[PDB]
């Protein structure tokens, strides 16, 4: 997964 | 069935697919994606500040399609  | 897991350099593309994904947070990296169902649907791009991993594989991800050409 990635988050800004 | 295979895990990608790749961890994302810094400003590498990552991509979800709007239609699939479980959460926005589901990305996989361009290899996988070109490999994918999701390259034929609505796909978001986003890029990663470095940091962040590839969902390929992940079967609770994805509505469909969690596998790639290359993972499946
Ligand atoms: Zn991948
Ligand atoms: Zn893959
Ligand atoms: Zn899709």
């Amino acid at each position: 997964h990635i988050f800004s | 069935g295979s895990l990608c897991g790749r961890v994302f350099k810094v400003g590498e593309p990552t991509y979800s697919c709007r239609d699939c994904a479980v959460d926005p947070t589901c990305v996989l990296c361009m290899e996988c994606f070109l490999g994918s169902i999701h390259r034929d649907h609505r796909y978001r791009m986003t890029t990663s500040g470095g940091g962040g991993f590839c969902d390929c594989g992940d079967t609770e991800a994805w509505k469909e399609g969690p596998y790639c050409q290359k993972h499946e």
